[PDB]
RNA sequence: GUGGCGAGCGAAACCGGAUGAGGCCAAACCGCGGGGUUGUGGGAUCUCUCUUACGAGUCAGAAACCGUUGAUGUAGGCGAAGGACAUGCGAAAGGUCCGGCGUAGAGGGUAAGACCCCCGUAGCUGAAACAUUGACGGCUCGUUUGAGAGACACCCAAGUAGCACGGGGCCCGAGAAAUCCCGUGUGAAUCUGGCGGGACCACCCGCUAAGCCUAAAUAUUCCCUGGUGACCGAUAGCGGAUAGUACCGUGAGGGAAUGGUGAAAAGUACCGCGGGAGCGGAGUGAAAUAGUACCUGAAACCGUGUGCCUACAAGCCGUGGGAGCGUUCGUGACUGCGUGCCUUUUGAAGAAUGAGCCUGCGAGUUUGCGGUGCGUUGCGAGGUUAACCCGUGUGGGGAAGCCGUAGCGAAAGCGAGUC
C-alpha cells in the first residue's frame, strides 16, 4: 500500500557520485588543489606530444609503410558456424534476407567465409565466397551462386 | 472607480467596521476615498493653531455601496447595464435594482 | 485485471481489461528516477547570465604604474568591487538525451504501479451535454476524494477539457502526451474510454 | 589529404532533412523598333508540302491608379460568486461554522495567508479616423497563323578563351598541378565551334563561358506589444533603482557615490532649559532606542556602572595545579609547562615575504550524438539516433549515420587465416 510517490524516488546505490570540490579548506583538496608547488603544471597544462625537447616518439620512428587504396571495398562477412544457426533447416539464403537477421550491415557486399561446419543444404546467393566455405557448402548438398 | 463621489457606503474592513457615511471626495488615481466619519485623525497644527480632527482617506476596496432592500440596509457589489442607447448605469447586484 | 467503466453520473457502464504489458510491467525505481529527473531538468528555462571581466564596461586601462600599492591590470578584475564575475553562470540547455526504451518503460512502470494499487479509473465521459465545472466536480468526488487527480482525454473533446480544467486538483493530458512525471504526482488516473483505447492501441 | 609532413590545417562525392520557380536579352537577318533564345542544338536566309476571340497582372516574366468590400492593428466595454461569531492587536486576507461561482482556483493590490473587497482572468464584444493586407469591378498588358521536309554554312557575347611570366584561393605551403581570380605581353574559333571529367594524349560522358533578373528555406534586434526564469536584489543586477551626470584630462578619453519611518503624517499642538541646535515632560501612533540623522541594527571602534585582580615585577600574553574573593558561574594571589599565522625552504619564532582592524566581495566553471576509465541503469547480437516533423510541456516519430559483427597485407588480394 502507499504507492510510489515522486518523493520516494532514489537512485540505484553507487549511481550518483558527489562532486570533488577542490580548493575549499585544508582538510580536503587543499590550497594547491592537488597540483604541488610552482611548476609548469602548477598553473598550466603540458601537452602529451612533448618529451621535454628530446625528439618526440612520433617524430623519430619512420612513417608507416605503403599507400592506401581510395576505392578498396570491404565485405560484410558471415562465417558458416554463425550462418548455420540462422538457418537450422536449410533453404535459400539471400542478401536482403541476411540483413533482416542482423548478420550484416545494410547496403554492402556480403562474402560468406568458411569457419565452422555446415550440416544442412543452403542455396546462398551472395556477392562472393571463400574457397573453403564453397567446398563446405557443396559438401553439405548446397549450391553457391555468386552475383559478382 | 465604481465608487462615485457622493454615495452611501459601508466600511467593511477597517478600524471602524459598520459605520456608513457619505463620500466627501474621491481620488480615482491613488484608489482612495473620503467617507465622512471614519479614520478621523487629530492633526497637531500650530498657528487658531491647535488640535484639528478631520478624516483621512480610506482605501476604495475597504468600502462598498449600501443599497436599501426590504427595509434595513444591505451592502452590495455594482455591475453595469445598457438601457437602450449604450449608456452604462450603475446596477446593484445584491438586489438587481438600479443604484 | 478488469476495471469498471463509470458513466458520467457515476454508474457502471461496462468493464475493460487492463493490458498486462502496459499496466503490469515491472516498476524499476532507478529507471523511473532517471526519467523523472530528466523531465524536471528539461523543464528548466536556463536563461541566466553574468558579465565577466571582458564584458564589464570599461577597465581597458592599466590603473597605474614604485607606487607602493598592489599590482593591478584593470579596474574590472574579479577581485575588484564592481569587477567581472569569474566562473559565473551562462545560458545553457539542461535537457537530457534519454533512450526511447527507458522513457516508455518508465511510463509503463508508473502506470503499472498505480494499477496494482487500484488507482486507474475509466469513464465514458466527463460531462454529458453542456460544459459544467460542477458536473465534473461531482463526478470526480464520486471517483476519489484524494488530493491529486490526472484526467487523460483527447484534445478533440472540449467538453471534458473546459469542464475540468478549472478544478484545482485535476491535471489534464492528451493520451499521446501522457508522461511519467504527471502519473507519479497524481494519486488517481482517470481515462475517457476514447482516451483509453487511443493510448493502448 | 595537406604541413620547417613541425605547431597545425582539412575537403568532396554521396546520404537524411527545411523551401521549392523559373524568366529575359546579345548576335546573325529586316526597317531606336521587329527578329529570335539554343544542348535531342537552336536561330537566320531560301526552296517545297500541309494547314491557315484568347490569356496574365500589381510579380523575377511591364506598370500605375479609382472604387466596393473582408480580415488584422493603433483607444476601449461587459464579465460570475461570502456571510455570522470570537480573537488579535491596531488592522482579518488568519481561527470556527455554514455557504456560493467556476469556459473565471492566472497574476497584482487591499492596514497579517483573499476564487467570491478592488484591479483583473475564463468567455464574449467594439472603430468616425488612418495603417497593413486580401477578393472583386474598372483599369493595364500580352497574343491573334502554324507545322513538317529539304537547302545554306550566315549567327550563336574578343583584345575575351588559351598559351608565356609574376601572383591569390582552393584539402593542395608551386609541386607532374587540374579547375577558379588578378596584372603584363602574345593571342583564336562559331556547331567539323568550344569547355570540363586533377599533368598530358586518344576514346567515351556531360555541358554551351566571355549577358541579365529572380521569392522560399538563412543571420539580426536599436525599437514596439504580450509573457517567462531551480536569473540579481542595492559592494548584486546595466557604469547608471537613471548618470554618461558630479569629478578628472588641453584632447581623444576615463568616470563614480547616495534605495527602505508608518497602514495612514496622524511628521510631535502645549509647557519648560537654551541665541539656536538639542533635550525633558505632554500628545499621535499598535510600536517614538519607528521622530523626516527614521524597518531589522552585527563587528571593528568609543564610553558609564559594576564583581575580582593589579604599584619587588621580566609576561607569543596561553595552558595544567591552585588559595582567596563575589553582583555551577565571574576573577585569578602563587606555581609547572610554553620561542605567533601563512608562503617558501634541507632547515623559519625567526632579524626571510604578506597581513593595522572589522564587515561584505574574491579563484577548479561551461560547451560537445568530443577522447578515455570506473559506477549505475535500459536493451541486449544487437545498441542508438543527428538534422528535422507533429504537439500545450518534459511526449511521439525520424536509421542519414555511428559503435559491435573478421583479420592480415604497401596494395592487388586472400580470408580463420593472412604477410
Amino acid at each position: 500500500n502507499n504507492p510510489l510517490k515522486i518523493h520516494n524516488l532514489r537512485p540505484a546505490p553507487g549511481a550518483k557520485t558527489a562532486k570533488t570540490r577542490v580548493g575549499r579548506g585544508e582538510a580536503s583538496k587543499g590550497k594547491t588543489a592537488g597540483r604541488g608547488t610552482k611548476g609548469t603544471k602548477a598553473r598550466y597544462q603540458v601537452p602529451e606530444r612533448f618529451e621535454g625537447g628530446q625528439m618526440p616518439l612520433h617524430m623519430r620512428l619512420p612513417k608507416l609503410k605503403g599507400f592506401k587504396n581510395p576505392f578498396k571495398t570491404e565485405y560484410q562477412v558471415v562465417n558458416l558456424d554463425k550462418l548455420a544457426s540462422l538457418y537450422p533447416e536449410g533453404g535459400e539464403v539471400t542478401v536482403a534476407d541476411l540483413v533482416a537477421k542482423g548478420a550484416v550491415r545494410k547496403n554492402q557486399l556480403v562474402k560468406v567465409l568458411g569457419q565452422g561446419e555446415v550440416s544442412v543444404a543452403l542455396q546462398v546467393t551472395v556477392d562472393a565466397v571463400s574457397g573453403s566455405a564453397k567446398e563446405k557448402i557443396t559438401a553439405a548438398g548446397g549450391s553457391v551462386t555468386e552475383l559478382v | 472607480m465604481k465608487i462615485k463621489k457622493g454615495d452611501l457606503v459601508q466600511v467593511i474592513t477597517g478600524k471602524d467596521k459598520g459605520k456608513q457615511g457619505k463620500v466627501i471626495a474621491a481620488f480615482p488615481r491613488e484608489d482612495r476615498v473620503l467617507v465622512e466619519g471614519v479614520n478621523r485623525v487629530k492633526k497637531h497644527t500650530k498657528a487658531a493653531g491647535g488640535i484639528v480632527t478631520v478624516e483621512a482617506p480610506i482605501h476604495v476596496s475597504n468600502v462598498q455601496l449600501v443599497v436599501e432592500k426590504d427595509g434595513n440596509k444591505v451592502v452590495t457589489r455594482v455591475g453595469y447595464r445598457f438601457d437602450e442607447n449604450g449608456n452604462k448605469i450603475r446596477v446593484a447586484k445584491r438586489t438587481g435594482e438600479d443604484i | 485485471s478488469t476495471i469498471d467503466i463509470l458513466s458520467p453520473a457515476g454508474d457502471k457502464a461496462g468493464t475493460v481489461e487492463l493490458p498486462s504489458e502496459i499496466f503490469d510491467a515491472k516498476t524499476s525505481v532507478p529507471l523511473i528516477h532517471q526519467v523523472v529527473v530528466a523531465q524536471l531538468a528539461a523543464a528548466r528555462q536556463g536563461t541566466h547570465k553574468t558579465k565577466t571581466r571582458g564584458e564589464v564596461r570599461g577597465g581597458g586601462k592599466k590603473p597605474y604604474r614604485g607606487t607602493g600599492r598592489a599590482r593591478q591590470g584593470s579596474t574590472r578584475a574579479p577581485q575588484f568591487a564592481g569587477g567581472g564575475v569569474v566562473h559565473g553562470p551562462v545560458p545553457r540547455d539542461y535537457s537530457q538525451r534519454t533512450p526511447k526504451k527507458m522513457k516508455a518503460a518508465a511510463l509503463r512502470g508508473a502506470l503499472s504501479d498505480r494499477a496494482r494499487h487500484s488507482r486507474i479509473h475509466v469513464v465514458t465521459g466527463v460531462v454529458e451535454g453542456e460544459i459544467s465545472t460542477k458536473a465534473a466536480k461531482t463526478l470526480f468526488g464520486k471517483i476519489s476524494e484524494r488530493k491529486n487527480l490526472l484526467l487523460v482525454v483527447e484534445r478533440s473533446d472540449e467538453a471534458a477539457w473546459l469542464s475540468a480544467r478549472n478544478l484545482p486538483q485535476v491535471h489534464i493530458l492528451e493520451p499521446g502526451q501522457l508522461n511519467t512525471y504527471d502519473v507519479l504526482v497524481s494519486d488517481d488516473v482517470v481515462f475517457t474510454k476514447a482516451a483509453f483505447e487511443s493510448f493502448v492501441s
